[PDB]
RNA sequence: CGCCUCCUAAAAGGUAACGGAGGCGCCCAAAGGUCCCCUCAGGCGGGACGGAAAUCCGCCGGAGAGCGCAAGGGUAGAAGG
RNA sequence: GGCGACACACGUGCUACAAUGCCCACUACAAAGCGAUGCCACCCGGCAACGGGGAGCUAAUCGCAAAAAGGUGGGCCCAGUUCGGAUUGGGGUCUGCAACCCGACCCCAUGAAGCCGGAAUCGCUAGUAAUCGCGGAUCAGCCAUGCCGCGGUGAAUACG
RNA sequence: CGCGGGGUGGAGCAGCCCGGUAGCUCGUCGGGCUCAUAACCCGAAGGUCGUCGGUUCAAAUCCGGCCCCCGCAACCA
């Protein structure tokens, strides 16, 4: 869900950028 | 099959190996790659070499079952010993990463006692 | 945890304090407020009564508890249920 | 009988290897495994599915010998079971289903063991009588998982001509028992 | 031994991990397991498999000695 | 209030008391017959669940077990399974 | 050190219990604001947080900054699951003199309850509700799911 | 002390005859409703069945003992 940090929906509602998520 | 357990035939690798404790979708997708196996083959579709190949490969390039319990008991048991607080809280079966006691804590103390 | 890249924090009159018994020989109870500071390897067989707020809490030092802070070990709250 | 390379080892190596360790005035001073017997203390078929005799066909499966059915020698209020009720399986395999069994034992079924760090070196009778125990049927290798519904363990009593665990573990370590310790 | 209540035995093929082929008799021919006595743990040096640390702790306090003295 | 067991009951039997203790008013188609086979309780050690006490193994046991039910007698060289 | 406790109890919120869904890769589409010891472009390293370079930017011009949902393609096939992310172990980055109590964030693993919630109870009549994301204040950092605003899409129903 | 009966959660009672599993009301706890309280609604918890022995594989539930309580009698004078 959107509390997931691993999810990239997570680190778009938590707001970061990671493995995940880059940039 | 693997390690210590089985991943059911009708699903994918990738969740295939998930189900093994110590490895999460991460590894997952790492073990194909290694091991260069589809991860879209379903655990019925996977032939004996390439499963004592992957078998072989991830079975020693990690702990998963057992041998990976083990060394958090052993962290958790020897934070009891040291006396810790974070020993200090297991040993309460309280929220050892500094989480809110007062409310909300039924994660680490499950039902609710009046 | 703290910067590994930065230095590994510990006080600079506790880490003295614990050479000159490291030079003067294992003795001497060391008082001290560094809860934040953390333990070295070198504290290892030192004894400290690590202060919690109220009180100095003796602490003894071992191998086993070289890689934390000295917090950790005076727990600064007291708690022994209810009823 | 049949052959087994087990037993082959026995008298190959075993066999001199104890009298060299002891010096065994005669042969028949040097250990043996009398019998090798199975114990299934279900506790649970006793009860509801009183015919479970499809654990009896898994031990047949592990064995290629059909254990007989032990039944309660009195009821309990406890255990739920009254008196001449089934409740354990057992089978005693014996001197060529012995070895083969005892040799896909250590050949298999302790390698297959979840964290298998060896055997117990103190499970003796004290007469050199070995004992152990399992939690899971599904080590063997005729049964799979695909046949296996529900863990039942077992029990393994491996009875010895020694007289002292001293001779027997002596022996069963040259029959290469792993002990944990 | 009755004749008529236990599975018949025949020659039976063990096949390992290793592919490690171990004659025997059983009420399964061909049959292959995950694991043998030429591959487990315990009895290939315990080879550790994943980690060979032995209880790391303590340390193991690398990134160390950067203290001033 | 009738019958069984034990003491009373005095080493034959029988022997009283509103004397001291318990039972029975059935049950088993096998709990009967016969042939064949086995031997208990208990204690210790070992044994996944599983224990004090399930089932298993070894070891020690003349019977202290069991023998449908009260007690007694009898009993494994069986009346026991 | 405490305000962070913790048998409990209540309120207010967030995340879900999934297929009108989840995940992944690509393509869009805003508004409103902030920024000189700050935005930091772009490069490199690094799984990443982030670190080293480093232009411009004093602001409609530089940057923050990607909007997200959406569209496209694929997987998942009803599963306590490719739902769920709680807890916990370990390894790290960053600020800070110092992240034990008592920060955040990155990575692996762990993967909890939860299958739409009793009694009861709340908001809403339109760009509203619902859902999606963005900015700012305080602030070194942040315990912000809060607050104050901004925009995306966008309902039903009012007999009385 | 002679006879009969009983002694179950905090209270009042059930389950006993037929031993395999103890239920009801009230009450208590928590929540809901109320400005609050009661009432009410939801939910929740919770019983060596006197005591001691024996019977039993198993006893609240069988048996015996003791204790308490209750009812009945304690007579011809
Ligand atoms: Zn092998």
């Amino acid at each position: 869900g959107k509390g997931d940090r691993r999810t990239r929906r997570g680190k778009i509602w938590r707001g970061t950028y990671g493995k995940y998520r880059p940039r | 099959r693997i390690a210590g357990v089985e991943i059911p035939r009708n699903k994918r690798v990738d969740v295939a190996l998930t189900y093994i404790y110590g490895i999460g979708k991460a590894r997952a997708k790492e073990a194909l790659e290694k091991t260069g196996i589809n991860p879209a083959t379903r655990v019925k579709d996977l032939t004996e070499a390439e499963v004592v190949r992957l078998r072989e490969y991830v079975e020693n390039t990690w702990k998963l079952e057992g041998e990976l319990r083990a060394e958090v008991a052993a962290n958790i048991k020897r934070l009891m010993d040291i006396g810790c607080y974070r020993g200090l809280r297991h040993r309460r079966g309280l929220p050892v990463r500094g989480q809110r006691t007062r409310t909300n804590a039924r994660t680490r103390k499950g039902p609710r006692k009046t | 945890p703290r910067s590994l890249k930065k230095g590994v924090f510990v006080d600079d009159h506790l880490l003295e304090k614990v050479l000159e018994l490291n030079a003067k020989g294992e003795k001497r109870l060391i008082k001290t407020w560094s809860r934040r500071s953390t333990i070295v390897p070198e504290m290892v067989g030192h004894t400290i009564a690590v202060y919690n707020g109220k009180q100095h809490v003796p602490v003894y030092i071992t191998e086993n508890m070289v890689g934390h802070k000295l917090g950790e070990f005076a727990p600064t709250r007291t708690y022994r249920g209810h009823g | 009988p049949l052959d087994v390379a087990l037993k082959r080892k026995y008298y190959e190596e075993v066999r001199p290897e104890l009298i060299r360790r002891f010096g065994y005035q005669n042969v028949w001073e040097v250990p043996r495994l009398e019998k090798v017997v199975i114990n299934q203390g279900l506790g649970e078929a006793k009860e509801d599915a009183r015919i479970l005799e499809k654990a009896a066909q898994e031990l047949a499966l592990i064995t290629g010998q059909k254990p007989a059915v032990t039944r309660a020698k009195k009821s309990i209020s406890n255990f739920k079971l009254r008196k001449g009720m089934p409740i354990g399986l057992r089978v005693t395999l014996r001197r060529d289903r012995m070895w083969i069994f005892l040799e896909k034992l250590l050949n298999v079924a302790l390698p297959r063991i979840r964290d298998f760090r060896g055997l117990n070196p103190n499970s003796f009778d004290g007469r050199g009588n070995y004992n152990l125990g399992l939690r899971e049927q599904l080590i063997f290798p005729e049964i799979t998982y695909d046949m296996v519904d529900a863990l039942r363990g077992m029990d393994i009593a491996v009875v010895t001509t020694a007289e002292t665990d001293e001779e027997a573990r002596a022996l069963l370590e040259l029959l290469g028992f792993p002990f944990r310790k | 031994m009755k004749e008529g209540i236990h599975p018949k035995l025949v020659p039976a093929r063990i096949i390992c991990g290793c592919g490690n082929v171990i004659e025997t008799y059983s009420t399964k021919p061909e049959i292959y397991v995950e694991v043998c006595s030429k591959c487990h743990p315990f009895y290939t040096g315990q080879q550790r498999f994943v980690d060979t640390e032995g209880r790391v702790e303590r340390f193991q306090r690398r990134y160390g000695d950067s203290y001033r003295k």
